[PDB]
RNA sequence: CUAUCUAGCGAAACCACAGCCAAGGGAACGGGCUUGGCAGAAUCAGCGGGGAAAGAAGACCCUGUUGAGCUUGACUCUAGU
RNA sequence: CGUGGAGGUCAGUGACGAAGCCUAGACCGUAAGGUCGGGUCGAACGGCCUCUAGUGCAGAUCUUGGUGGUAGUAGCAAAUAUUCAAAUGAGAACUUUGAAGACUGAAGUGGGGAAAGGUUCCACGUCAACAGCAGUUGGACGUGGGUUAGUCGAUCCUAAGA
RNA sequence: GUCGAAUUUGGGUAUAGGGGCGAAAGACUAAUCGAACCAUCUAGUAGCUGGUUCCUGCCGAAGUUUCCCUCAGGAUAGCAG
RNA sequence: AUAUUGGCGAGAGACCGAUAGCGAACAAGUACAGUGAUGGAAAGAUGAAAAGAACUUUGAAAAGAGAGUGAAAAAGUACGUGAAAUUGUUGAAAGGGAAGGGCAUUUGAUCAGACA
């Protein structure tokens, strides 16, 4: 997942199972202060969900991974 | 051949998962489990199979709120704040 | 089956978890009468009828 | 360890709320550095906070609705009493304690004397 | 690295390799409990056709 | 870690030991029995021989079929085989027999194995599947081996 | 306990196979199905004339 | 001998009611006797232990050996003392496991809520 | 390609105790008993005489005051009409 | 005569070793059985007068558990076939690479899927067990990673039917 | 043997125990069918077969009479303690 | 006043003592089998305390031999005592198509006490 941030703009979360897709576009508005270009979503094998949320182009995901702390 | 060479044609499951009682009794043609009619009100149970209430009956779960009734008599059903 | 329903989906996660060993600081309480994980189920030996 | 129950409930309405969100706010952050340090135990505390907030915010509101519903013929049945099925459906005390009129007029004229047995 | 988390809670690394030894033995001894004593009545079929005469 | 019924004096011994080794049990004590009381010198070199298929091992008791061969002569007997698995366990236990004369302070030029045992170790199962579905037992028989070489006094 | 022994549901399984006549638990994948039931022999079973 | 029926003779019943007590009932099973000058300063049998307390061992192998107690370990029905250890071969110095019962108190570690506790038990300052 | 010999792996049926014959008598066809013939460790590959070899409380026959399938104008009833 | 428990008694025996178990050691009794020495072992157990019974085993194609002889034996023989060097390794008929030799031969031993399985996929460690020889390899063990949909399917509609 | 059809076959659905279904064999109905499987009444009943646990002492039989849907069994008389 | 083999809380026993007592003293209606109704086990005990064997040396390693802990590893997580079947080493003796047993003694082994 870290070359998801670094190449393309594609932060990673786990979301809760309950989200979709609108309630996880709004909440990286509301918590990063940031944009959204599209919002991708799995269930995985361990029974979590995971959403590849897609910054878009002028806000960049290094500098958002930086500021929550994993780097 | 009635045995090895027929078990091989055994690739479509006719019970599946009952949604009440969880267990793979839920029979798909009919559209009612097996274990306790899920279709139906009342569970099935029957004095003949005195085992099988041993499995199902009360006490083989949580209680989620049955075991604290005893608990809640001994005191009265009381209600209120506690104390100082 | 690969096109599943859902609630065979969250069974066959639920089973992911469960396939693991017994945690080895479990064998250093005082009275652990717990050896091993005994109700350890692998896809050769015992298929789940879900 | 972080909060105690005691002191919020002095704490009033739009107090809590925004305290709610700065223990919201700290729990996300230590679920960030879980993923990098394996061992984070200040993270049960911060979870029994934001449970010590939100039953400290039911609380008031619990309080405040009851006294909206206080001395009306019906309040909700969140606030009715847990009494078993069988009690609620039962007679009251006053129910339970009616008599006929005939009853009623049998009862003051002869009615149960104490009395012993010497003279 | 989940390697660390066993070496501050308790486990260490050469407690790892003896302990789970001991394990992987302790479920040997029951799987060859289970065949043993099933062995008798394992064979002992129902509807057994007998093709002769 | 008690021992068979050795009659000579510890103080000039020196044991080793196997247990639960994957050998079989049958071939394991007539190796055993082909280098009982000889000199740990010319055991060793013997048991070599018989991975390179001179002088075999001398099958005394667990030899029913087994086939005949000319090797044998030299012990007074017809039937004889060269057990490979079997002498590499008491060829690791001589060379561990003899590396504890060394720490103990004995020679190595007059040890000769004096006492030396199999037992039977608890057997592995497994099953063989049979005709018309029946279900039989595929065990292995393992040995525990002891082994106790000694200074040659008087 | 009067019903002692008396749980399983055992029938005897007859003289054509090359065991004794005892009621056999049936079933499979146990260690138990096959295994003797209801007598007083039977390890699992009654006692003779259970006390009253 | 019992004269109330609320109180059993039983066996079965009197070990599960020791070996599954909660570890606050777990308090009164390990107290300890006071030392001969306690006895006489403030006026008791016996205290439940506490930990930071001054002990003094009168039997076992390490009788007549002073020290502080350490911890309470009421899951093992044990307490542990400091300045008495056991010295393993390894190097390690593991502490012994005692019994409250086979312990004398010298110096008692007071507190508010003891030294109220001392008074309901018809002590004194 | 097996069998055969070797290295590794390694079961089962079966088994009162077991295993050389002749005649005798015997539950009327003995490996054992009785009288004779005799008889030397350990054994390997074959073999199908014997072990009334193994397989399964005879599937035939009889007995049971034991059943079941089926039939009819058997006895006693019955849905239906 | 022996056994599990009960009332009574011997102010019985016992951590200086009770019960058990072993013993081609001793003694008593017609016998059932009793007593003693030795070895082992570690927490309770006997004599006698009476009470009571879930009380004495060689069998029941007895029940459950355990173990043998057979036996290092029957055998591990369909599907054309393997060989050389090197590397790793304590260890190579069997793992990896290279060099040969071959086979399935386009109704394949190829590439995909529906059922069904459910993490077997993939990487890093590792060989106690499993892979009816082997093992350094593995669909095994240990830890993890991995499945992204406005257009692909479900969802929608009806069929025989529920 | 048949191989373009009374063909073969997937998935869906229908019919369930004295009932189903049958180009008919008493065939098939989950290795079960001249009546499935599971639990219960049920430890069904047996005039029939097998088994029936310590020692010593003393006494010690019967296979016969009569009746019985009686003849592998009972009652009764006998012998015995 | 009466009934109660379920529920809740108590007290008790000429009861059973891990093949017993409930199916279950233990992660037991658990693992596992069956499409399904249903069927359904096995499995208790180191020591007072883990003091669960630091260190040395042989081995590729498991392990071994020392050492050490302990009242005791003839208690080392395969852990109380540890019977028999069956098995191994050592010691004694016997052996022409079985072995075993009964009476009697020779020979070897072994045991013995009133007078000792
Ligand atoms: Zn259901």
């Amino acid at each position: 997942a870290m070359k998801k941030v670094e190449d393309g703009n594609i932060l990673v979360f786990q979301v809760s199972m309950k989200a979709n897709k609108y309630q996880i576009k709004k909440a990286v508005k509301e918590l990063y202060e940031v944009d959204v270009l599209k919002v991708n979503t799995l269930v995985r094998p361990n029974g979590t969900k995971k959403a590849y949320v897609r910054l878009t182009a002028d806000y960049d995901a290094l500098d958002i991974a930086n500021r929550i702390g994993y780097i | 051949g009635k045995g090895t060479p027929s078990f091989g044609k055994r690739h479509n499951k006719s019970h599946t998962l009952c949604n009440r009682c969880g267990r793979r009794s839920f029979h798909v043609q009919k559209k009612t489990c097996s274990s306790c009619g899920y279709p139906a009100a009342k569970t099935r149970s029957y004095n003949w199979g005195a085992k099988a209430k041993r499995r199902h009956t009360t006490g083989t779960g949580r209680m989620r709120y049955l075991k604290h009734v005893s608990r809640r008599f001994k005191n009265g059903f009381q209600t209120g704040s506690a104390s100082k | 089956a690969a096109q599943k329903s859902f609630r065979i989906k969250q069974k066959m996660a639920k089973a992911k978890k469960q396939n693991r060993p017994l945690p080895q600081w479990i064998r250093l309480r005082t009275n652990n009468t717990i050896r091993y994980n005994a109700k350890r189920r692998n896809w050769r030996r015992t298929k789940m009828n879900i | 360890a972080g909060v105690k129950a005691y002191e919020l409930r002095t704490k009033s309405k739009e107090q809590l709320a925004s305290q709610l969100v700065d223990l919201k706010k700290e729990l996300a952050e230590l679920k960030v550095q879980k993923l990098s340090r394996p061992s984070l135990p200040k993270i049960k505390t911060v979870r029994k906070s934001i449970a010590c907030v939100l039953t400290v915010i039911n609380e008031q509101q619990r309080e405040a609705v009851r006294q909206l519903y206080k001395g009306k013929k019906y309040q909700p049945k969140d606030l009715r009493a847990k009494k078993t099925r069988a009690l609620r459906r039962a007679l009251t005390k006053f129910e339970a304690s009616q008599v006929t009129e005939k009853q009623r007029k049998k009862q003051i004229a002869f009615p149960q004397r104490k009395y012993a047995i010497k003279a | 690295t989940a390697a660390d988390r066993r070496m501050v809670s308790g486990v260490t690394e050469k407690q790892y390799k003896k302990g789970m030894k001991k394990m992987q033995q302790l479920e040997k001894n029951a799987i060859n409990t289970q065949i043993r004593r099933e062995i008798k009545r394992v064979n002992f079929q129902t509807h057994y056709r007998d093709e002769l005469l | 870690a008690r021992y068979g019924a050795t009659s000579t004096n510890p103080a000039k011994s020196a044991s080793a030991r196997g247990s639960y080794l994957r050998v079989s049990f049958k071939n394991t004590r007539e190796t055993a029995q082909a280098i009982n009381g000889w000199e740990l010198t010319k055991a060793q070199k013997y048991l070599e021989q018989v991975l390179d298929h001179q002088r075999a091992i001398p099958f005394r008791r667990f030899n029913s079929s087994i086939g005949r061969t000319a090797q044998g002569k030299e012990f007074g007997v017809t039937k004889a085989r060269w057990p490979a698995k079997s002498v590499k366990f008491v060829q690791g236990l001589l060379q561990n027999a003899a590396a504890n004369a060394e720490a103990k302070g004995l020679d190595a030029t007059k040890l000769y194995v004096s006492h030396i045992q199999v037992n039977q170790a608890p057997k592995q199962r497994r099953r063989t599947y049979r005709a018309h579905g029946r279900i039989n037992k595929y065990e292995s028989s393992p040995s525990h081996i002891e082994l106790v070489v000694t200074e040659k006094e008087e | 306990s009067e019903k002692a022994g008396h749980q399983t549901s055992a029938e005897s399984w007859g003289t054509g196979r090359a065991v004794a006549r005892i009621p056999r638990v049936g079933g499979g994948g146990t260690g138990r199905s096959g295994q003797g039931a209801f007598g007083n022999m039977c390890r699992g079973g009654r006692m003779f004339a259970p006390t009253k | 001998a019992k004269q109330s029926l609320d109180v059993s003779s039983d066996r079965r019943k009197a070990r599960k009611a020791y070996f599954t007590a909660p570890s606050s009932q777990r308090r009164v099973l390990l107290s300890a006797p006071l030392s001969k000058e306690l006895r006489a300063q403030y006026g008791i049998k016996a205290l439940p232990i506490r930990r930071d307390d001054e002990v003094l061992v009168v039997r076992g192998s390490k009788k007549g050996q002073e020290g502080k107690i350490s911890s309470v370990y009421r899951l093992k029905f044990a307490v542990q003392v400091d300045k008495v250890t056991k010295e393993k071969v390894n190097g390690a110095s593991v502490p012994i496991n005692l019994h409250p019962s086979k312990l004398v108190i010298t110096k008692l570690h007071l507190d508010k809520d003891r030294k109220a506790l001392i008074q309901r038990k018809g002590g004194k300052l």
